[PDB]
């Protein structure tokens, strides 16, 4: 389990795997149902089907295990043992393997210099192969063959001469005798022109055997090894003529007589040397073909296994023949292609045991080949084998790959004992850490616990009773039931699970109806509405399995969102109106007892429910003694003539009611809050909360946020009558004016005088104008007292733009194919649309639909390629001893006489670490390795500094992995990243959970295709493949001087850079956007025209930190758009594992290829060691590379195997004979082994616990 | 070389010169030759070492006759095989076995006969395919006698369904070809075609009919610690009585060991009379018997 290797597997290992031959196809008897003998699905070989049985029916006892039966063979032993024993079947004919022969060129790795086409003419029986040539025996006699050639060619020129000779003879008898006898007038010219035609088709056949004759000859003079020969005849003649000098066979057995003399080590020495010297696509072609024959130097595998003479056989358990009801049955496609194989095998056989023509052998062979293959992969060439006519059979592979292979469906995600799912409810009952199972789903799932606290309170006198009553469910199982559930929490889950919160530990709790009630704090986390999305719930079972969900899972726990840090266990539904309409100002709503002075809350409180005081209203409310005051107002304290403190002593506030039961829900130690809560108000207090006390007190203080905000919301007075929603009176006039002059352009269009492309786009134009300018106007209408402006205002559910839309016009929208159409909709939702209108909103709805379907599919894939790429690493050192860093700004676009932070300070320098201190007037302001929040961030951009630099993981150079100080804090847990925190998972989560939530797409090309760059997600996905995005933008190399070339065909772009440097050009198509001065100053921080600069030659010429700070740039900019925010570390991650891989060149002093994928720190212990011995260093560029290509070039093969590629990279790894190192997670998670990350790790699996002396003497 | 090997094969045939009869009969005479030529060969008597190398070359002329006949007759054996196709076998495979009938078919040849090589090939054709199909088509193998059987009883069938246009019971049909009905039961039963495991089962990919089947053999925890317990439990309750019963009822059904003994077998270890030693494993059987000693046991079956 420390390593687990790969390799070609020859027919020695096969016949050492195997227990037997599969001599016979059938599988089990029509009858008797009893698997057959030396056959399939054999007792004999593969063993027996029963318990400790035989197949002759003897031998049924268990006492004389482990003995071999007389009759017939079978060993007595369990029925387990059929699924981990092969056998195999030998081949009359050598055949080849189907994953090396036709497959990628790269794997094929012409090992013999041979085409793929040459490879499927000589391998699948349509062209000879010559496998051995005495080429120095055939050198050693060619005078004496050479004369023989002339022996021959004088005898022919001989006969030739003595048939000239009697034809001509012939030809004057014949002539003399017809010009004599006198037939005819002219029959001596009939016989004389067929005497010629005679003459001229003899000449043909004659000079017809000289070109055989040449043409043989010459064919042998030029004969050499790996030549082909597609026609059957010259190879016959070639036969017949010359002997036992050249040696060729047919088919695969060609490729092995080829393979066992194949000298590959000299092949690999003039490949090196060719190599050395040579131009054009001569070095790729031995640059791939080294890199595929070294491998069979280094390792020890014999390159035998390519072609193979025998074929191991599935255990029978893993192609099961099941017995159905009905008495039909059901068969794996496996023993079907066995079936197959085995059927022409002994075809074959039998051929070759008497004499048989030369077509059906090798017609026999090449249908036994194409079994084989079809075996091995169905469908990789040619039509599949089909069989009942509807679908391919799936053959190994076929099952070794995709969704429905081993790797994804079967090894990574796996189904689950203990675990249940029904619909969910809302409980505002439970606190932070409970959630309601019903009484079903925790009898089931609690089913042996229950049965164990039974017997235990002995209620059932043994388990079969317990189980009996647990069936029959009586109340005193429910007791217990209720009495075992406690101090055992469960897990809950949603299936999307789209992050780290998708998974929260709960406390269980015993509640009637048939759902899971579920706490609303936490649902928002879920992304769980109550509309039937149904949770499943997985119970953690040993007592590690609970400390984990109690310790590190529970919901009290994970109140900050990894993503960025900000609270996402505060929802915003109904609790932020609640607080809201407690909170608020009195506006628009009469203020009764406005005014007034009042001992305390209590008597504030009976006031209230008097009904003389309402709820918002300013009054002087007095404070008891121990209540903070508010942050503003400690120092406009009550003025005093002695000296005096307002911090602990009582005071008097210009506030309202609501605020000070509100500032009763948040605890005694937090300042009074004094203003309007809103949403983004509450959810600052909350982090302040979370990050300014513990776990327990913040949970108390959510618990109690969320049932004042549902009291009050209850009497929050919200509601939704079509009173409520307005539309502005001033809409009708300013539709009617507008269309108007609508109407004054339609009949200055009708006299032609403008065109129609012209007169859409201002009139989309002026329409755009008119719904702004009617939301403007709804915005100046409605007041603060209707319930859809307090639940829109508030944070609690809605956006400007639906209000907009219900109440003003809809606006404009969109047609098929992304354009606009001239007429909006000017009718609201209030009012009611029309036919038409309410057509062209469902071309937008219907489009908006299918854009969000394909929206999550291709962020549910970008997910998952993130996780392979950022996975395996983890934060394994406490600190580094480095002290470099990034320069990230802080102060950015100051004012004339002022100085202003940066906007996106809260993603990008919060929550980081300082490289080095921090002074300006000789006195440190911050020290090092601390955390940058608000109050640090505040007091360095005061004390007026400009950038700083922070310690973040690009710049981490480790022994192993990344430390804890130099990723920075976490932003799940608020404190400094523990050692073990799998950092790469939680960073692609949260790259691919607003993935769903961007819900962008280009609004409208201009007309023109191209000139847009692409946005959104696939934005995101074409900047993290690396790949080169569809607006180019060229960099210039160097500055200097740069002017146009606009040639009518294509134009051009030129740049000449100063100090003798050379002259570059760019392409530049005959597009529409240039925006380069001719004859101008340029440099390379600029580009040529505006679009996507491609980031490959961005890394070539400026640098490692550019391209890293453009690419995290540009990523971040995408976020933005939408309003998701994600915390720059997570990008800079995913970018550190990307830049890792450098390309080398010039590597003549290195010993090893140059010109591909190598690792930066391999490549530097290289160096190191090539320095070492005294030899010149090889040159080596950084390459950026996508997440995918970084992906499949791992070193552990099974994290590679278990991603898109699964058969190149299994080939590769048999290849290579390459073993990998289990570290990692996914090769861990497929073994089933602890996962070295977190709990997982060496350093606290081994620790050893006891007891204190004074402990052990207490008792 | 490309895909398709049926159309490799067809033109791998070629064009084999088609044979008007006299030249099949002096091919045919040309193999008579080349066989007793090597029968010849095949004595162990002396002759000349010129005439054994004249009847060598006469065998192998024999067999590039042999070879040119194989050749002319794939046509024919192409011809008759896509009459029986599509019916659980391949093509090419029915080429193959059909091959296997005719180079049968030849051997078996004389040219007293003066018949052409269709008439007698066909039968041998026909044979070879339709016993290779019963022996090899089917995934569960059916003897050919048991094929011809069944496929007899699916065409007279279909002569009854085409004759009365109704569905006929099955007493009908076997009192019409004089079996029994349940061996037309079995026999129908025995005539099933298995569904292979990886159907997919509708819209959804992922789910496929494999996952869907249980497995009896199975162990299921349940039953495990029902057995152990009922080991402990009746361990357990041994120890309850007393040491001399406890001793006699482990041997008596063998508890102890894999073996049940008889009480002549123990009444030398322990020396009792067969009346005494049944007396009082009666006793012990009697006294398990109370519904004391029962609550523990009856509800373990
Ligand atoms: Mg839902
Ligand atoms: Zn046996
Ligand atoms: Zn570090």
């Amino acid at each position: 389990f420390d390593e687990l290797r790969i390799g070609l597997a020859t027919a020695d290992d096969i016949r050492q795997w195997s227990h037997g031959e599969v001599k016979k196809p059938e599988t089990i008897n029509y009858r008797t149902l009893k698997p057959e003998k030396d056959g399939l699905f054999c007792e004999k070989i593969f063993g027996p089907t029963r318990d400790w049985e035989c197949y002759c029916g003897k031998y049924k006892r268990v006492r004389f295990k482990g003995i071999i039966c007389e009759r017939c063979g079978v060993e007595v032993t369990r029925a387990k043992v059929r699924r981990e024993r092969m056998g195999h079947i030998e081949l009359a004919a050598p055949v080849t393997h189907i994953w090396y022969f036709k497959g990628v060129p790269s794997r094929l790795g012409y090992l013999l210099d041979l085409a793929p086409k040459d490879l499927e003419k000589v391998i699948y029986f349509a062209a000879y192969m010559i496998t051995f040539v005495d080429e120095e025996r055939r050198t050693r006699d060619l005078p004496s063959l050479e004369a023989h050639v002339s022996v021959e060619r004088q005898q022919i020129e001989q006969r030739r001469d003595s048939d000239l000779e009697a034809r001509a003879k012939k030809l004057e008898t014949d002539l003399a005798e017809l010009e004599a006898e006198g037939a005819k007038a002219d029959v001596r010219r009939k016989v004389r022109e067929g005497a010629e035609r005679e003459m001229k088709q003899l000449r043909d056949r004659a000079q017809r055997e000289i070109d055989r004759l040449d043409e043989v000859w010459n064919r042998f003079k030029n004969l050499k090894v790996q030549d082909l020969e597609g026609d059957e005849l010259l190879y016959r003649e070639l036969r017949d003529r010359f002997g036992t000098y050249f040696d060729g066979s047919m088919g695969a057995a060609a490729l092995q007589k080829r393979l066992e003399s194949f000298d590959l080590d000299e092949e690999a020495e003039r490949l090196r040397e060719i190599i050395r010297t040579g131009k054009g696509q001569k070095k790729t072609r031995a640059l791939k073909r080294l890199k595929v024959v070294s491998a069979f130097l280094q390792t020890s595998n014999s390159p035998k296994g390519m072609v193979l003479d025998c074929v191991p056989v599935i255990p029978p358990d893993l192609r099961p023949m099941v017995q159905l009801d009905g008495g039909r049955f059901a068969t794996s496609d496996l023993n079907d292609l066995y079936r197959r194989v085995i059927n022409r095998n002994n075809r074959l056989k039998r051929l070759l045991d008497l004499g048989a023509p030369e077509i059906i052998v090798n017609n026999e062979k090449r249908m036994l080949q194409e079994a084989v293959d079809a075996l091995f992969d169905n469908g990789r060439r040619g039509r599949p084998v089909t069989g009942p006519g509807n679908r391919p059979l799936k053959s190994l592979s076929d099952m070794l790959k995709g969704k429905q292979g081993r790797f994804r469906q079967n090894l990574l995600g796996k189904r689950v004992d203990y675990s249940a799912r029904s619909v969910i409810v809302v409980g505002p009952q439970l606190k932070l850490h409970q959630c309601g199972l019903p009484k079903a789903m925790a009898l089931e799932l609690f089913k042996p616990f229950v049965m164990k606290r039974l017997v235990d309170l002995n209620h059932a006198q043994n388990i079969k009773s317990a189980k009996r009553m647990v069936e029959r469910g009586r109340t005193v199982v429910y007791d217990v039931l209720e009495e075992v559930i406690a101090e055992h929490p469960v897990l809950l889950n949603r299936a999307p699970t789209l992050h780290r919160l998708g998974i929260q530990a709960f406390e269980p709790q015993l509640v009637e109806g048939k759902a899971i009630q579920i706490h609303p704090l936490v649902c928002t986390a879920f992304n769980a509405d109550f509309d039937g999305d149904q949770m499943a719930v997985h119970l953690p079972l040993s007592a590690e399995a609970q400390a984990e969900a109690r310790i590190l899972m529970l919901s009290s726990n994970n109140i900050l969102k990894p993503a960025d840090g900000r609270p996402v266990t505060m929802p915003t539904q109904d609790m932020v109106l609640g607080l809201f309409f407690l909170t608020t100002d009195s506006e628009g709503r009469s203020p009764k007892g406005e005014g007034r002075a009042f001992g305390s809350s209590a008597e504030a409180i009976m006031a209230f429910d008097a009904g003389d005081l309402t709820l918002q209203a300013k009054i002087d409310i007095r404070f008891p003694v121990g209540t903070i005051p508010p942050r503003g107002f400690e120092p406009p304290a009550r003025e005093e003539g002695e000296p005096e403190w307002q911090q602990g002593d009582t005071f008097t506030l210009k506030t309202t009611l609501g605020r000070a039961l509100f500032n009763e829900l948040l605890p005694e130690d937090y300042p009074f809050v004094d203003y309007e809560v809103g949403k983004k108000q509450l959810s600052e207090i909350v982090n302040d909360l979370a990050e300014r006390y513990p776990k327990v007190i913040v949970a108390a203080t959510l618990d109690n946020l969320k049932a004042a905000g549902f009291f009050w919301a209850t009497r929050s007075g919200v509601t939704v009558a079509i009173s409520d929603i307005v539309v502005p009176d001033a809409k009708k006039e300013i539709v009617k004016g507008y269309e108007g002059q609508d109407e004054k352009v339609q009949k200055q269009y009708e006299r032609g005088l403008i065109t129609k492309e012209e007169r859409t786009q201002e009139l989309i134009a002026i329409w755009t104008k008119a719904t702004n300018e009617v939301a403007e106007a709804m915005n100046d209408n409605f007041p603060k007292t209707n319930p859809v402006s307090m639940m829109v205002n508030s944070g609690a559910r809605g956006n400007m733009m639906q209000m907009r839309q219900i109440a003003g016009m809809r606006g404009l929208v969109s047609n098929a194919k992304n354009e606009t159409i001239p007429r909006p909709i000017k009718a609201s939702f209030r009012e009611g649309l029309s036919v038409l209108e309410y057509f062209i909103s469902t071309h937008g709805a219907r489009k908006g639909l299918a854009d969000t379907a394909l929206r999550t599919a291709d962020s549910g894939y970008l997910t998952r390629r993130l996780v392979d790429v950022s996975q395996d690493v983890i934060i394994r050192e406490e600190d580094c001893g480095t002290e470099r860093g990034l320069k990230l700004p802080i102060a950015t676009r100051d004012a004339d006489g002022t100085l202003r932070k940066a906007e996106d300070v809260e993603t990008s320098v919060y929550a980081r670490m300082l490289a080095e201190d921090v002074v300006i007037d000789g006195k440190v302001i911050a020290p090092a390795n601390v955390d940058l929040g608000d109050v640090l961030i505040d007091a360095l951009v005061a004390h007026g500094v400009e950038e700083v630099k922070t310690r973040s993981i690009l710049t981490c150079e480790s022994q192993v992995g990344t430390c804890a100080m130099c990723y920075g804090r976490s932003l799940a847990t608020g404190k400094l990243v523990d050692i073990g925190e799998a950092v790469g998972i939680i960073a692609a989560q949260s790259i691919g959970e607003p993935g769903t939530q961007l819900t962008m797409r280009t609004f409208h090309t201009g007309g023109v295709a191209g000139d847009d760059i692409t946005q959104g997600l696939p934005r995101v996905v074409e900047l993290f493949e690396a790949r080169t995005p569809k607006g180019v933008a060229p960099i210039s190399e160097a500055s200097g001087r740069v002017r146009i070339e606009e040639t009518e065909k294509t134009k051009k772009i030129v740049v000449t850079p100063d100090d003798g440097s050379d002259e570059t050009a760019f392409p530049i198509s005959k597009r529409a956007r240039l925006l380069v001065g001719e004859g101008d100053h340029v440099e390379v921080g600029q580009k040529l025209t505006v679009g996507a600069t491609n980031p490959h030659d961005v890394l070539r010429i400026l640098g490692q930190r550019a391209v890293q700070v453009h690419l995290v740039g540009e990523v971040q900019k995408v976020y933005n758009s939408q309003g998701v925010s994600i915390h720059d570390k997570h990008i800079e991650i995913i970018i550190r594992q990307m830049l890792r891989r450098v390309t080398i060149i010039e590597s003549g002093d290195a010993e090893l290829l140059p010109g591909e994928l190598v690792e930066r720190t391999k490549f530097e212990t290289e160096n190191r060691r090539v320095v070492q011995e005294g030899g010149h260093p090889a040159s080596g560029r950084p390459q950026l590379m996508g997440i995918t290509k970084a992906s499949l070039a791992t070193e552990s093969w099974l994290s590679a195997a278990s991603f898109q590629e699964t058969t190149r990279v299994l080939t590769d790894a048999a290849i290579n004979a390459k073993s990998d190192s289990l570290i990692g997670l996914k090769e861990n998670v497929i073994i089933g082994k602890l996962i070295p990350a977190g709990t997982g790790l060496s350093r606290y699996r081994n620790i050893r616990v006891e007891p204190t002396e004074e402990a052990k003497a207490a008792m | 070389a490309t895909a398709d090997p049926v159309k490799d094969y067809l033109k791998q045939i070629g064009k084999v010169p088609l044979l008007n009869a006299e030249q099949e009969v002096e091919l045919a005479k040309r193999i008579e030759a080349g066989l007793f030529a090597e029968d010849k060969l095949a004595n162990s008597d002396k002759l000349a070492p010129k005439l054994k190398r004249e009847l060598e070359i006469i065998a192998e002329d024999g067999r590039r006759a042999k070879n040119h006949l194989l050749e002319a007759n794939l046509r024919l054996v192409v011809s008759l095989a896509k009459r029986y196709t599509g019916r659980g076998m391949l093509f090419l495979d029915l080429i193959q076995e059909g091959n296997l009938g005719l180079i049968r078919a030849v051997e078996k040849f004389d040219y007293t006969k003066g018949y052409k090589f269709s008439t007698y090939a066909t039968w041998w054709i026909r044979q070879a395919i339709t016993r290779a199909m019963a022996d090899q088509a089917r995934t569960i193998r059916i003897p050919v006698h048991m094929v011809e059987v069944i496929n007899k009883l699916a065409r007279v069938q279909r002569q009854m369904l085409q004759d009365l246009g109704r569905e006929p019971t099955p007493e009908e049909l076997a009192k019409e070809l004089d079996m029994t009905p349940e061996k037309v039961i079995e026999v129908q039963k025995y005539g099933r075609e298995p569904i292979s495991l990886h159907t997919p089962l509708g819209e959804d990919g992922d789910s496929e009919f494999g996952d869907l089947i249980e497995d009896s053999e199975a162990v299921v925890p349940a039953d495990a610690v029902s057995f152990t317990l009922l080991q402990e439990q009746l361990h357990s309750v041994l120890d309850t009585l007393s040491e001399r019963e406890a001793g006699v009822v482990s041997m008596r059904f063998g508890l102890t060991d894999g073996q049940p003994k008889t009480l002549d077998e123990i009444g030398k270890v322990y020396g009792v009379t067969r009346e005494r030693i049944r007396q009082i494993e009666s006793k012990t059987m009697s006294k398990l018997r109370h519904p004391s000693r029962s609550q523990v046991l009856r509800d373990y079956l």
